[PDB]
């Protein structure tokens, strides 16, 4: 997947250099995307779609929005692992309507320099831990 | 590889349909193991069910010890072979035990290797019964022959469910959780089973 991946990249530079046959490596870049893409929708498992998602820290999604692999990174084998790290610490926001998003969103405007002080404690409390979190932050 | 000369003769004369053969294979022969697989390797039972061969097939269900029984009638499912999927369901094996009804996922400590391909993994997914598999190849004769027999879909609980047996689901290997449930709907979904289920369907 990662020869793959860098096989794409190679492909859409040469397509940009080239400018005579852009189709042709235009072409063979989607062909690598695609086998990516089909390596990643056999998964069966957590265990499958983490190991296609990073080798021995995403490194493969990230590797691949590097690269602009749109349907590796859209594939919802992929969204269902960056849902469940995008909401850790706290699951039971995840399934809210929008309104209560922006319930949570104007509390913590409301509250933001409270939140603030206290975060030197954070670290040892329970509530620094859905500060910290990666979906906390994007509201903070 | 480990084989002999002997069993790839019987796995030959079984793939190829060698009526003749595999029966003096299987009489008054103390070697030539009924269940013998190669490392990378079909079962002789997967390969009689893969070519389709009624006779083979029933032949080798003479033996009582014999394995991947489970994944040759996956197999079967998987195509038309209505025949040898009723062959198959003929084995007491599903007539006295759970596997029928039951995924191969928790239907057992899994022991045996009753629904086991090749090596490692199985032929679907762990959470595959062989209704939902029926189900997803709209095979209208199997679904009705798995469904006489006892065997349905069972219902996924709510989405958001919190009994015991969800969240220890929910608590590991989520996705795995999540693909079950798809698989569910899809055979709950399908024409063949919303027919043949229930009455007013
Ligand atoms: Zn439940």
């Amino acid at each position: 997947v990662l020869t793959a991946l860098e096989l794409s990249n190679e492909l859409a530079k040469l397509a940009n250099i080239e400018k005579e046959f852009k189709n042709d490596y235009r072409k063979l870049s989607m062909q690598c995307k695609d086998f990516v893409v089909g390596v990643l929708d056999l998964c069966r498992d957590s265990e499958e779609v983490e190991a296609i998602l990073n080798g021995d820290s995403l490194s493969r999604v990230k590797l691949a929005i590097k690269y602009e692999v749109k349907k590796f990174v859209a594939h919802p084998n992929c969204q269902q692992q960056l849902l469940t790290i995008w909401y850790e610490n706290l699951s039971g926001l995840r399934e809210q309507t929008i309104a209560i998003k922006c319930l949570v969103v104007l509390v913590v405007a409301l509250g933001l320099p409270f939140l603030a002080i206290g975060y030197w404690i954070a670290p040892c409390s329970r509530l620094g831990k859905i500060l910290r979190s990666p979906f906390m932050k994007f509201v903070a | 590889t480990s084989l002999t000369a002997e069993e790839e003769r019987f796995l030959d004369a079984a793939e190829y349909g060698n009526i003749p053969v595999v029966r003096k294979m299987l009489e008054e022969s103390k070697t030539l193991n009924v269940n013998c697989v190669d490392y990378m390797g079909q079962n002789a039972l997967q390969l009689a069910v893969g070519n389709e061969h009624l006779e083979v097939t029933e032949l080798l269900l003479k033996k009582e010890n014999l394995a991947r029984i489970g994944d040759a009638l996956l197999l079967a499912i998987s195509k038309g072979y209505v025949r040898i999927v009723e062959a198959i369901l003929n084995h007491p094996g599903f007539a006295a035990s759970k596997r029928l009804t039951l995924s191969p996922c928790e239907q057992e400590l899994q022991d045996d290797d009753f629904y086991a391909y090749d090596e490692d993994g199985t032929r679907f997914s762990p959470d595959i019964t062989p209704i939902i598999l029926a189900a997803h190849c709209q095979k209208y004769e199997v679904v009705h022959m798995l469904l006489m027999k006892g065997a349905r879909i069972e219902r996924p609980h709510d989405y958001f469910c919190k009994c015991g047996d969800c969240m220890e689901k929910q608590r590991h290997d989520s996705f795995s959780h999540s693909r079950s449930r798809i698989n569910a709907y899809k055979g709950l979904a399908s024409p063949a089973y919303l027919s043949l289920s229930s009455e007013d369907p």
